[PDB]
């Protein structure tokens, strides 16, 4: 994956 | 003996300030040189994380696989816990829920990556997923900011063994 996809599921997660 | 553990000990607390005056920093190889070259064991210089069990226990196919699904489950674990020292936390920062692809793939994927998110202070075991207790109404920023240097130290020095690069290359190959 990318940095981007990685931040962006972080938040997803929550 | 002790002496080497000293300074090793301080620096790891120099390094887990900065993370709590800036969790955007960025920390280059040389700033990383005191916790990078040490011949202290692993048990002496990982306190939070356990990395001898994250890397022997996920130890399984090429070297040039598990590193890097490993190093990929450590980046994504960083962001969590840079996250919680932000000044601006996220909304739902207070759970973590765990039916996500990107998770799946990453977390998920290697043996011990859940423990990390107990280490960052989710350790109410929730139906989806981890949570802090309902007591805590914020996340404590010393163990929040130590155990993400842990996790981007050990991403540090897998990185280097995969370059082939590592100062102590020979002694952390064998497991
Ligand atoms: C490229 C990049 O930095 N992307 C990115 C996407 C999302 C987020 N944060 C959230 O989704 C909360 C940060 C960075
Ligand atoms: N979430």
């Amino acid at each position: 994956f990318t940095d981007c996809q990685l931040a962006a599921a972080v938040c997803m997660t929550y | 003996g002790e002496e080497e553990e000293r300074a090793f000990l301080v620096a790891r607390e120099e390094l887990a300030s900065a993370l709590r005056r800036d969790s955007g920093q960025a920390f280059s190889l040389e700033q990383l040189r005191p916790l990078l070259a040490s011949s202290l064991p692993l048990a002496a210089r990982y306190l939070q994380l356990d990395a001898a069990r994250l890397v022997r226990c996920n130890a399984h196919g090429e070297p040039r696989n598990y590193l890097n699904t490993l190093s990929t489950a450590l980046n994504i674990l960083e962001k969590y816990g840079r996250n919680l020292l932000s000044p601006q936390r996220p909304r739902y920062w207070r759970g973590v829920k765990f039916n996500n692809p990107v998770f799946r793939s990453t977390v998920d994927a290697v043996q011990g990556g859940r423990d990390v998110l107990r280490l960052y202070g989710y350790t109410e075991e929730q139906p989806d997923g981890l949570s802090f207790p309902e007591g805590q109404e914020e996340p404590d920023e010393h163990q929040v900011a130590t155990v993400t240097l842990e996790v981007l130290l050990l991403r540090t020095e897998l990185s280097l063994l995969l370059q082939n690069t590592h100062p102590r290359q020979q002694a952390l190959e064998q497991l």
